[PDB]
RNA sequence: UGUAACGGGGCUAAACCAUGCACCGAAGCUGCGGCAGCGACGCUUAUGCGUUGUUGGGUAGGGGAGCGUUCUGUAAGCCUGCGAAGGUGUGCUGUGAGGCAUGCUGGAGGUAUCAGAAGUGCGAAUGCUGACAUAAGUAACGAUAAAGCGGGUGAAAAGCCC
RNA sequence: CCCGGCGAGGGGAGUGAAAAAGAACCUGAAACCGUGUACGUACAAGCAGUGGGAGCACGCUUAGGCGUGUGACUGCGUACC
């Protein structure tokens, strides 16, 4: 039956989502630390 | 309001 | 697939002005201030469930020493004639026995002193 | 007429024929309970401060029901250090009906 | 019984109108109608036309006999304040309110 | 010159608890037309103290 | 449980005369503190004025050890931008004896409503009689 | 978004704050910020994954007793209401019917009976496969299904 | 600015030295109850546990596990004018996001379950828009050419008409 | 039909399932402004809560007090990003 299905246990690791509160951790700069170029929208630099 | 008035001079804390 | 956060916005903002109900003004009415209310009710409550231990438990102190001196003798020798003669009954229940049955606490301090004489 | 006993590891000043609520007991739903740990007896006049464990004394409860207290919530916090927690908390306890406070 | 008339969008400040409205509160409709009648406010003359329509509403759709009334129930509400333009020194405008509100009398044969 | 933090509806009501209107004592009785008008004032009609003296 | 509170509409409060002839103004002040604020009663709640009314005679002979008598400065402050103004311990005897007890007193009972409270059941008196012979208060020794 | 480039203020000097395109995502009517495009949802599939989830969604199938193989199954003329009997007859509600090579007569009597599907086994997918309840199934179907999963 | 270099009262011990015994004292340690992580051994499974030990402050940050919203399949099914969504309270419940039942309003949609997608969660950005408070019934009512009276009109006249 | 300025607005009546569906019109949230009611508050000092907590008011058996509102007095307590 179509409502009986699943994938199994580890496929999809569901993602990870920035800036949305504190106990889902990267919240308020979203694991990218405080000022810094590498905290900037398109900051970082050249390989 | 289009129009926006200019701050009066800062006194010169020079 | 848009998403439209009224409804469910209102649940958490309401959800936090039920608990802020009784305070003062703004504090009661407005969410952006009801919310630092009810975080530091929060705190608060949490800090008073081990200060009401010390409060309550000075306050038991304070009735056993004043019900040790009317029987003549001090709270800490009273304490340690407990001790001593192997008394368990905490502090609590001694309190308690001192404000309600009076010539029980007298018992009390004849056994304390018996003990440390 | 009382009688001194603890139960969770905290003592209660009870008096024949009330109710007290305890930490939970694990005894069954309605099930007899008895507590050898009297600590005194009042009995009026002669008070029976025993030492330790009155000797002869033991008291009859019975198991009135089991529950759980009302939530807390409690909530830690840290200003401007992006840190905050909740959880609530319901202590289970178990009401005893004291039948007879055998001296 | 409790009859009611009502100022809807009454061309004056709630602030005021209340303000008087706060004489004639639980008194006999006829000293109050009196105390109205010299009192010299415009919110005055309102709230005096809305219980002379109020005692004419008792007294024709619920029934009779002015002197067995009282103002129990007398309340104003603020009502929706038009939003005008007053232009102020060096470019600046403000928003001059034309407020009003909604009067609300109840005579009550007690 | 300006507030440094809004004042509140408290403050406010306890500012306006003395702006309260004050009614009329006792409106007097014409001796003749026994109508009610302010003391020391004529009547609706002209009667001032039973003397019809504007009939206008 | 719940542990016993007083109830001021309850608590019984009972007088008692004390002479302060050449008793130590701390020590008779520490009693009568401990008295007023009820901490002598096993009823002792901390929200509750459970103390006696106590009545305080001869307050002009109360003592002081050291040279206490003409150095304990009393200090106060009117308000006004001068006004500090200031008075021994003699002076303070010569002019308002009462006011020595009174402040001792003071200065060891709670702060706040329930402080200034069982503040107003002393009675201080400069003199040995007291007009309160009606309440039969029992003389104290402190 | 259709507007202007116009700085709606200046840089300083005025109370507001900074400002630059009155098609800011911030502002209202402006710009989605990640504004979605037409995209392509297709996912891939290997070869041997497809074939492998089918003959494994026809054992679940047989081994549920909801394949009803047949021989032949067809009906004369296009009756939507002679083939509702035929499937009264056979006990069947929602069925989706694999004929080996299909007819426009049975064809457009299945095309009204929204609660019944007819294909040909070439054009089988496990959607309908798990969607119908009974997979009726005509023997040369059967066949041609075996030949192309193998 | 005022005591203003015991925290205050105040103390000649309620100070300093030595000795001693009690007591108070923290979210420490112990007790009872509860949750969870990790480990170690056994039945057997990523487990209930026999259990045992131990750990559980936490920013940047890394790891794991979730709740909730809208939309697609499940679903021409299911709940619903015997009252849907929303609103508004109440009770109950979960460790938490939350959930359930239901009173009142509401008067036509909502949708299990398990999967799928994301415009998926706001308190801040001198954030944008709308609404609405504050100061406040406060300043002001815009040239210091200047009004008074009688009459008329009128629901009403300082301002209109004579 | 009645008050009102042969007003505005309103109260009746009537239509309508429903007129707090009356055109400022589905739903009607929050801010904000009010009326009534219960309690508190005019000798008391500060992030306005939290722990304790009397008294008052109100609802349920049976007294056991409990549940709701308030919250005198008291200990701690200098908001958030
Ligand atoms: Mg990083
Ligand atoms: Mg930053
Ligand atoms: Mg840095
Ligand atoms: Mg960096
Ligand atoms: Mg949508
Ligand atoms: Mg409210
Ligand atoms: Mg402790
Ligand atoms: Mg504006
Ligand atoms: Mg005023
Ligand atoms: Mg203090
Ligand atoms: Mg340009
Ligand atoms: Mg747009
Ligand atoms: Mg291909
Ligand atoms: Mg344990
Ligand atoms: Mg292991
Ligand atoms: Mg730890
Ligand atoms: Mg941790
Ligand atoms: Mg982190
Ligand atoms: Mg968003
Ligand atoms: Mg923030
Ligand atoms: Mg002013
Ligand atoms: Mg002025
Ligand atoms: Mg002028
Ligand atoms: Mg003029
Ligand atoms: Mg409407
Ligand atoms: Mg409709
Ligand atoms: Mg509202
Ligand atoms: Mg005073
Ligand atoms: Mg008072
Ligand atoms: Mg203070």
């Amino acid at each position: 039956r179509l409502n009986t299905l699943s994938p199994a246990e580890g496929s999809k690791k569901a993602g990870k989502r920035l800036g949305r509160g504190i106990g889902s951790g990267l919240g308020k700069t979203g694991g990218r630390g405080h000022k810094g170029q590498k905290s900037r929208s398109g900051g970082g630099v050249r390989r | 309001p289009v129009y926006i008035p200019r701050p009066r001079p800062p006194h010169p804390r020079l | 697939a848009r998403v439209k956060r009224g409804v469910i916005a209102r649940a958490r903002h309401k959800k936090i002005l039920k608990q802020a109900k009784g305070y003062y003004g703004a504090r009661s009415r407005v969410y952006r201030v009801a919310f630092q209310a009810v975080i530091k009710a929060g705190q608060y409550a949490y800090r008073d469930r081990r200060q009401r231990k010390r409060q309550f438990r000075q306050l038991w102190i304070a009735r056993i020493n004043a019900a040790a001196r009317q029987n003549g003798i001090s709270y800490s020798k009273f304490i340690n004639g407990l001790k001593k003669a192997s008394v368990e009954i905490d502090r609590k229940i001694l309190a308690d026995i001192a404000v309600f049955d009076k010539v029980a606490f007298t018992a009390l301090v004849e056994k304390a002193k018996a003990a440390l004489a | 007429m009382y009688a001194v006993f603890q139960s969770g590891g905290k003592q209660h000043r009870v008096s024949e024929g009330q109710t007290v609520r305890l930490e939970k007991l694990d005894i069954a739903t309605g099930e007899t309970v008895e507590f050898a740990e009297v600590l005194m007896i009042a009995n009026g006049e002669e008070v029976k401060i025993g030492v330790p464990f009155v000797d002869g004394g033991v008291i009859k409860a019975e198991v009135v029901a089991h529950g759980r207290g009302e939530k807390v919530k409690i909530v830690k916090f840290r200003r401007r250090k992006h840190y905050r927690k909740q959880q609530g908390h319901r202590q289970w306890f178990t009401d005893v009906k004291i039948t007879g406070i055998s001296a | 019984m409790e009859t009611i008339a009502k100022h809807r969008h009454a061309r004056s400040s709630a602030q005021k109108v209340r303000l008087v409205a706060d004489l004639i509160r639980g008194k006999k409709v006829s000293q109050a109608l009196d105390i109205l009648t010299y009192t010299n406010k415009k919110a005055a003359v309102l709230v005096k036309k809305v219980l002379e329509s109020a005692i004419a509403n008792a007294e024709h759709n619920d029934g009779a006999d002015i002197d067995d009334l009282k103002v129990t129930k007398i309340f104003v509400d603020e009502g929706p304040s038009m939003k005008r333009i007053m232009p102020r020194a060096k470019g600046r405008a403000d928003r001059i309110l034309k407020r009003t509100s909604h009067i609300t009398v109840v005579v009550s044969d007690r | 010159a300006v507030q440094q933090n809004k004042p509140t509806r408290s403050k406010r009501g306890m500012r306006r608890s003395h702006d309260a209107l004050t009614a009329v004592t006792s409106l007097s009785v014409d001796k003749t037309s026994g109508e009610k008008h302010l003391r020391h004032h004529i009547t609706a009609d002209g009667y001032y103290r039973g003397r019809k003296v504007i009939a206008k | 449980m719940k542990t016993f509170t007083a109830k001021p509409e309850t608590v019984k409060r009972d007088w008692y005369v004390v002479d302060a002839t050449g008793k130590t103004l701390g020590r008779l002040a520490t009693e009568l503190a401990r008295r007023l604020r009820g901490k002598h009663k096993a009823e002792y709640t901390p929200h509750v004025d459970t103390g006696d009314y106590i009545i305080v005679l001869n307050a002009d002979k109360v003592a002081v050890t050291g040279n206490k008598r003409t150095d304990k400065v009393y200090y106060h402050h009117t308000g006004h931008i001068g006004g500090i103004k200031q008075a021994t311990f003699e002076e303070m005897i010569a002019r308002r004896p009462e006011r020595v007890i009174e402040i001792a007193v003071k200065g060891m009972l709670p702060k706040g409503p329930l402080g200034r409270a069982m503040f107003r059941k002393l009675k201080v008196y400069a003199g040995n009689e007291h007009n309160h012979a009606a309440q039969q208060p029992q003389v104290l020794d402190i | 978004v259709t507007g202007s480039g116009k700085k709606p203020w200046r840089q300083k000097g005025t109370g507001r704050a900074r400002s630059g395109s009155i098609k800011s995502p911030i502002w209202r009517s402006g710009g989605v910020t990640f504004a979605a495009r037409p995209q392509d949802h297709s996912q891939k599939v290997n070869k041997k994954m497809y074939r492998g989830a089918l003959k494994s969604i026809l054992s679940e199938l047989v081994r549920q007793d909801r394949l009803i193989v047949v021989e032949k199954f067809s009906v004369e003329a296009p009756k939507t209401k002679l083939l509702a009997q035929k499937l009264k007859d056979m006990a069947l509600e929602d069925v989706l019917i694999i004929t080996g090579e299909l007819d426009e007569n049975l064809f457009l009597a299945a095309r009204n009976l929204h609660k019944v599907d007819v294909r040909d086994a070439t054009g089988i997918d496990p959607v309908s496969l798990i969607a119908f309840d009974k997979v009726v199934m005509t023997a040369d179907a059967v066949k041609q299904v075996e030949e192309m999963l193998a």
